[PDB]
RNA sequence: CGGAGCCAGCGAGUCUACCCUUGGCCGAGAGGUCUUGGGUGAAACUCCGUCGUGCUGGGGAUAGAGCAUUGUAAUUAUUGCUCUUCAACGAGGAAUUCCUAGUAAGCGCAAGUCAUCAGCUUGCGUUGAUUACGUCCCUGCCCUUUGUACACACCGCC
């Protein structure tokens, strides 16, 4: 048929790299493990909010998302989850144990649940974020709520945030620790269990705004 | 063909507070108490209707709103029912001066009047009381509002006497498995039952007649005892 | 196991108390251009 | 459900402390806070009459 | 290569190229009495007396992965399929076994 | 109407249908204009200068000095108004475009 | 119950809204020509898609 | 190829180091090993009894590897860390000299370091040979 | 009058101030700050931490700041404050001694943020006149005539007394009312380049030491 | 009238489709009194076309023979 | 003995009553000094 | 006497001066190898400038950095930007200028902050 | 708990046979001792074995025993270290204050600059986010009410 030659001699370098190393030439996946293609976003209108299209090798881009409105839009949804994972005063300013421990909940997602670790937590976000909610309409105070909708934005913030923070209080003083605990919620909000603080969450708000509509 | 269990000696149950949501329960929240405290040059009080003439209205209020007994024979109620013995119920109330108090299933409430008014006096300034035996802390004040201690799954019912009149057994089990039943009752002497529009979707009574706070109180809870076989 | 590769091992462990363990084991650049 | 007894004392008052039930610590407390006012109403008055 | 040996209240894994205990299980409360490698080898599923399937992973003894509280009896075998990766089987001293998805 | 500006510190309106100069904008520094740009819908006038730093901008309708963009450090060579969604960009010799 | 998804086309502006809530114009995508007004509680901007939960519902001021 | 101590790792370079000079056995361990804390500020000595004197000894010699010329200050500075000392904020401590001084010594009749000039001990021409060539069987084994 | 390093832009152009504190500041301190930001106009508040000196210092000479008042303190109670004009100009940096201020004490309501009229009281030296410019440069050119709220500078043997009050006019006087912080500050050194430095020639500075120290003001 | 020429295309464009089309019959019925047409006539000219203008996707969408 | 410099002056009623009939007699005669504008 | 080319890496006080010349293919930060940069989580980090465009760029130049100041995270940003940089420099000066903006093209479209730094903070609002 | 790897930037007037240091040796430890000359190094972090939700081993206030360094002379125990003794204490109500990118917060290291500060103050780096970035609906503060300034266009007597 068709077949481009496009190196000329097998690549060997002085210096030794690993062969997983120079294997992760061909595809940039996630600690060299998990595959950004094939990871769709299964719910439209959370696409362009949720951001899967430039794989990344760690969660930790340096780069500048918090100078312009919807600007983090477009961070990886991973690096999200890590940035939020990373919060109360305990643990403020520790990325790299925050990325670890991503990384170690991903592994055993995975191990678990014997499918790719991104689409799992993608399918987290998407059945995580409520679909509508009430605001306090005053009247000076007058305690009556009317029911709104819910801009894409709000609905990932929202998600990230009830996933780490039911898996914070769901390893508070138990056996688990974080990891296991958020692997245990990215599961079950992944697959939509009702068993998740998060979708437990969810559940509870768009009833109150069915119920004050 | 099914076996039994491996241990036919009864356990104790599970005692259940604000850091366990997730297990189906009975919350019942008594809103709208006459717990406040005040001073006598030397001495500390709880406001009665009896303990003055007019420390209410020297404090301006009137004195058909200081009335801590109904609270107490409703708490007295409520910790003597059986499903509080079975452990499926836990009692939250809040002042009229909006302050919350968790109140554990594992408390003995003294049984005469002001008994109960040196414990109050004691636990609106201390904000905890520990037991006799010291080895855990089984009432105390904490931080409002009432949502951040409820369970996760658990429908936020007001009691009444205007409203469409319901049974309490078939009521409670219309809800499923996971689901928990917060009852705002008030502890008025009188009042506008509408102390907790801001977090009650349903708002039920429980008779055709002007019915007392306990009594509404105990009809719920013996309703809850039949929907769950207790 | 069927795909052993290596030591190949029998093991039985006995009510007695302890593990048996039977095992089966498996010049210059300038010279050499010359 | 187990049910414990709740411990408080009878006529609490908040201004004063909590009865300690000795003699030698409630009293060594006592008077460290009895020290430290005096002092520091001592040298704070030696020191603005000096200014 | 590594074989794990169910013992009263831990299960040691050894080496086939050694023959010493590269690794141990100890954190069980009773008698445990099944242990058994999943398909991939990946992790180790134990059945223990108070009939509490707990599965570690296998060579990391300090992370339990999960624990399957199973019937009050004794659990007595615990296997993973042999097929699928993601069913657990336990039978126990309750005459029922069960399958678990993980 | 067509805005034009020069090294004499002015940037000046035309009409062109009574061909007249009716709008003439100073600054308060004496400094000469070398590039400038107008809002779409023309309300803003906006100039900048090769000795300044700063980008000048006036109200086309009342003729005042509306603001003085700061934030470059160097001369801004080159300015220019989106013409869909209003953003001013300018650029300039300290390597640097700027959005503003 | 089924759902149906709106695209943003214009955030409305000087309506009298309460705060933290912006009205805005959604038209459908099952048929991109009808719109109807709602409102919204995070940030929104135009051509972004939200989810309603009902469509015969139009959206008065809040305040 | 070129075989060195830069080239392997902290781990697999020490404890292979620390597997060696555990099965020559020529190391006179001090006696009063199993009792000691390594430092002022650990409430207790080492879990591995059988063993942390050569894992000592095995990352002295990296560290005096990789460093030039140093001494049991520097080792003690080094070795140093900080101190839950109490309800007050903390401030760094030292490490244990005796220990420091007892590892040094014996690795020195060993033959890896010597005193040398300034003070102090070096790598020697023996010891030299012999580092290297653990961690190139170090990446032998693990091929 | 206006003198060699303002005269360019006195009364031309308003004024552009940053006020922020020492370095990881108490929550005292942070109210204090808010305190000044909204005692005068035109001025924004920034959170120092983790912010240099001499690129705080360029950041806000080359954004277009007029000039900027550095906030230091003792456990809560506010010490010091530095002005800073920042084309090349002078720092003036004072202690404050009686601090009161209205977040310890009272809501009271909210203040008012009208261009305030100045009073000055005594500058008489050349120093005096020199602090005077350099305290008013950093407040808006030309209020109203009739703006309700004035605050004052009043020199007291080198203690500034500095008080905010509004007012109305009265059909017998002027009734006065005490809002915003009351201090004495005391200049304890000018100099004639920014804050980035300490390299700046002095063009006042109090001798402690001296022998002669307690016989004259503005010494 | 009484509403501005400022808030007048924020106060046509909060407006949805129903009281756009109500618009359009309260404009076909001024245009037959003639007498409140001509003292009108720049402002329902105005307020017409921005209405369709901004409106047009959904007006030439809909199907009717009345309108 | 002797002393460095005039310690910082405790505000009492008296001299806070002076410098506030002192700004009552400025403010009322409008006396005080602003900037201009150019 | 050989083709040699210098650039810089900068992060918050990290920096780091990469030398690319011709040579065999080893890259050596700090006298190591590549394979050795702590704290191993972000070794990947310092990994992409070279799985970006491939090794077969980096098998006939050698590169060596130097890193001094910062801390971990600032030395691997340090590190990354030297080497991309410098790739990008001696593909320049000394291979063809196709290859160069190749380079320039390929490492912008993953972040440009491999290529230049986001060096001159704050804003005064 | 027990080992190991590693990464900064400010700063630069000394008791010069008793101060501060490089190194050897003694003691488990503190510290001692003898020679040399007059800043190296951070912590959080990372890795490697072990434990395990229980006043927990988290804690260390309190009391005892022992070894020293120091204050004439312990003579009210000068302070360090070692082993026991394991009290109190479980994240803190109502209210209230502050805060928008190298920001909040974590972390240590230096200095001590004529005022202030050591019951601390100011620097310096390391790690580094969540959420607004819209709106005048509420609370307030401000501005204007001839358009003037020159066209075009809009407005058309507060």
């Amino acid at each position: 048929d068709f077949e481009v030659v496009e190196e000329f001699t097998p690549v060997v370098l002085a210096t030794p790299i690993p062969e997983e190393v120079q294997q992760a030439q061909t595809e940039i996946k996630l600690f060299n493990k998990w595959s950004f293609e094939e990871v769709e976003v299964k719910d439209a209108s959370l696409v362009d909010y949720v951001q899967v299209r430039q794989p990344i090798f760690v969660a930790h881009t340096a780069g500048r998302y918090a100078n312009k409105r919807f600007r983090k839009a477009q961070c990886p949804i991973i690096e999200r989850l890590t940035n939020s994972l990373m919060m109360n005063g305990r643990n403020n300013g520790k990325k790299l144990k925050a990325v670890r421990i991503i990384k170690h909940t991903l592994d055993i997602i995975n191990v678990l649940t014997d499918q790719n670790p991104i689409q799992v937590v993608v399918d987290a976000i998407t059945n995580t974020g409520p679909r509508e909610d009430t605001t306090r309409v005053g009247g000076g105070g007058a305690a009556r709520r009317q029911a709104v909708d819910v801009s894409p934005l709000r609905r990932v913030n929202q998600a990230i945030a009830l996933l780490t923070i039911g898996a914070r209080e769901a390893a508070f003083r138990n056996i688990k620790t974080i990891a296991e605990t958020l692997a245990e919620e990215l599961i079950n909000a992944a697959k939509g269990s009702s068993t998740s603080y998060a979708i437990k969450k969810k559940d509870e708000l768009e009833r109150v705004a069915k119920s004050n509509r | 063909q099914k076996a039994l269990p491996a241990s036919l000696v009864p356990q104790a149950p599970p005692v259940l507070t604000s850091k366990d949501k997730i297990t189906k329960r009975m919350i019942v929240v008594l809103a709208m108490a006459s717990l406040e405290t005040h001073k006598i040059s030397d001495k500390y009080v709880l406001l009665n209707c009896d303990d003055h003439q007019g420390l209410l209205k020297k404090m301006g209020r009137d004195i058909s709103e200081a009335r801590p007994d109904i609270t107490h024979q409703c708490l007295l109620t409520l910790l003597d029912s059986p499903i509080n013995k079975a452990g499926k119920l836990q009692v939250y109330i809040q002042t009229s001066r909006g302050i919350l108090i968790e109140v554990n299933p594992t408390v003995r409430i003294p049984r005469t009047f002001k008994r109960f008014s040196g414990l109050m006096v004691q636990l609106l300034h201390k904000l905890s009381i520990r037991s006799v035996n010291s080895e855990e802390k089984l009432l105390k004040v904490i931080k409002n509002p009432i949502t951040d201690h409820l369970p996760t799954k658990c429908r936020k019912v007001t009691l009444s006497f205007d409203a469409p009149v319901i049974r309490v057994q078939d009521y409670i089990e219309k809800l499923d498995d996971d689901e928990s039943i917060c009852v705002f009752v008030g502890a008025m002497a009188r009042g506008k039952d509408n102390f907790a529009d801001e977090y009650v979707d349903e708002k039920v009574g429980l008779s055709n007649y002007p019915l007392s706070a306990s009594v509404a109180c105990s009809k719920f809870c013996h309703g809850a005892e039949d929907a769950w076989n207790i | 196991p069927s795909t052993a590769q290596g030591n190949r091992h029998l093991v039985a462990g006995l009510s007695s108390g302890l593990l048996a363990i039977r095992t089966k084991k498996k010049k210059s650049n300038n010279f050499q251009r010359m | 459900i187990p049910t414990h007894a709740p411990k408080y004392e009878e006529n609490f008052n908040p201004d004063k402390k909590s009865y300690d039930p000795d003699r030698t610590r409630s009293e060594i407390n006592k008077m460290k806070a009895q020290l430290k006012k005096e002092r520091k109403f001592t040298m704070k008055e030696i020191r603005k009459d000096a200014k | 290569h590594d074989f794990a040996v169910t013992s009263s209240t831990r299960v040691q894994i050894f080496s086939s190229r050694t023959r010493q205990v590269i690794k141990t299980f100890s954190r069980f409360k009773d008698v445990v009495y099944s242990a058994s490698f999943r398909s991939d080898g990946k992790l180790l599923c134990a059945g223990d007396a108070t009939g509490l399937v707990s599965v570690y992973d296998s060579y990391n003894p300090r992370t339990i992965l999960l624990s399957i509280n199973a019937s009050t009896h004794p659990t007595h075998v615990t296997k993973f399929h042999t097929q699928d990766n993601k069913i657990l089987a336990t039978a126990s001293d309750d005459r029922v076994t069960r399958l678990w998805d993980i | 109407v067509m805005f034009s500006s020069s090294l004499d510190g002015t940037v000046r309106a035309w009409d062109l249908i009574r061909y007249r100069n009716f709008r003439t904008f100073t600054g308060t520094e004496r400094i000469q204009f070398n590039c400038l740009a107008v809002d779409p819908s023309g309300e803003v006038v906006c100039a900048g200068s090769l000795d300044n730093f700063d980008i000048h901008v006036w109200s086309v309708q009342t003729g005042q000095l509306l603001d003085a963009l700061s934030g470059h450090e160097g001369p801004v060579s080159c300015l220019s108004f989106s013409q869909e969604n209003s953003v001013l960009a300018s650029a300039s010799w300290d390597k640097t475009i700027r959005i503003w | 119950t089924p759902v149906t998804l709106a695209k943003v086309i214009k955030v409305l502006g000087r309506t009298g809204s309460r705060g933290g809530v912006t009205q805005v114009r959604v038209e459908f995508l099952e048929d991109t020509s009808r719109t109807i007004v709602r409102n919204v509680k995070g940030p929104v901007r135009e051509n972004d898609i939200l989810v309603l939960m009902e469509s015969e519902r139009e959206a008065r001021r809040l305040r | 190829p070129g075989v060195s101590v830069r080239d392997v790792a902290a781990q697999d370079f020490i404890n292979a180091y620390a597997s060696f000079l555990q099965r020559q056995g020529k190391l006179e361990v001090p006696g009063y090993v199993d009792i000691v804390k390594t430092s002022s500020g650990n409430e207790m000595p080492p879990q591995d009894a059988e063993g942390w004197f050569y894992k000592r000894a095995a990352s002295v010699a990296r560290h005096i590897y990789m460093r030039k010329q140093v001494g049991v200050g520097k080792l003690n500075k080094l070795y140093g860390g900080a101190k839950s000392r109490g309800v007050r904020p903390y401030k760094h401590i030292d490490a244990s000299g005796s220990i420091n001084r007892k590892v040094l010594q014996a690795l020195e009749k060993i033959g890896i370091v010597e005193i040398s000039p300034k003070g102090g001990r070096r790598i020697s021409e023996n010891g030299q040979r012999d580092l290297d060539r653990i961690a190139a069987q170090t990446l032998e084994e693990d091929e | 009058q206006v003198d060699d390093e303002y005269a360019a832009t006195s009364g031309i152009m308003d004024p552009r101030i940053i006020v922020t504190t020492s370095r990881d500041p108490s929550t005292r301190l942070s109210q204090f700050a808010k305190e000044i930001k909204l005692l005068f106009p035109n001025a924004v508040r920034l959170n120092r931490g983790n912010y240099v000196m001499p690129n705080l210092v360029d950041a806000c000479k080359k954004s277009g700041t007029t000039d900027l008042v550095v906030l230091h303190e003792h456990r809560g109670v506010p010490t010091s404050l530095t002005i800073s004009h920042f084309p090349h100009g002078p720092t003036a940096q004072f202690s404050l001694h009686n601090v009161v201020m209205r977040h310890d004490i009272i809501n009271a309501g909210n203040q008012s943020e009208v261009n305030p009229h100045l009073i000055f009281d005594n500058f008489t030296t050349a120093l005096g006149k020199r602090v005077v410019c350099i305290l008013k440069h950093l407040f808006n050119a030309g209020p109203k005539k009739d703006s309700e709220r004035v605050i004052t500078f009043a020199n007291r043997g080198d203690f500034i007394s500095v008080r905010q009050h509004v007012y109305v006019r009265t059909r017998e006087g002027v009734e006065i009312a005490e809002v915003g912080p009351r201090f004495e500050m005391r200049l304890f050194e000018l100099r004639l380049g920014t804050l980035e430095n300490k390299d700046a020639d002095v063009e006042w500075q109090l001798r402690r030491f001296i022998r002669t120290a307690n016989k004259k003001d503005y010494l | 009238l009484r509403i501005r020429m400022s808030q007048l295309e924020d106060a046509l464009m909060v407006m949805p489709f129903s009281y756009v089309l109500k618009f359009l019959k309260f404009i076909d019925t001024v245009m037959q009194n003639k007498t409140l047409l001509h003292s009108h006539l720049p402002l329902i000219c105005k307020n017409l076309f921005f209405i369709i203008k901004f409106n047009h996707k959904e007006l030439v969408s809909q199907k009717n023979e009345e309108l | 003995f002797d002393r460095t410099a005039k310690p910082v002056p405790v505000i009492t009623s008296e001299v806070t009553e002076s410098l506030e009939d002192m700004i009552r007699r400025r403010i009322q005669d409008s006396n005080f000094d602003d900037l201009q504008r150019r | 006497a050989v083709p040699s080319v210098q650039t810089f890496g900068k992060k918050k006080s990290a920096t780091a001066v990469a030398h690319v010349k011709a040579g065999k293919g080893l890259i050596k930060v700090n006298g190591s190898p590549i394979t050795l940069v702590e704290p191993e989580i972000l070794r990947f980090k310092v990994y992409e400038p070279l799985l970006l465009v491939g090794l077969d760029k980096f098998s006939n130049i050698d590169i060596r950095v130097r890193v001094t100041g910062g801390g971990h995270v600032s030395q691997v940003y340090a590190i990354r930007q030297a080497i991309a940089k410098g790739l990008v420099a001696y593909h320049q000066k000394y291979v063809d200028e196709q290859s160069k903006n190749e380079l320039k093209k390929a490492f912008t479209s993953y972040d440009r902050t491999l290529l230049i730094a986001d060096s001159r903070r704050p804003e005064p609002k």
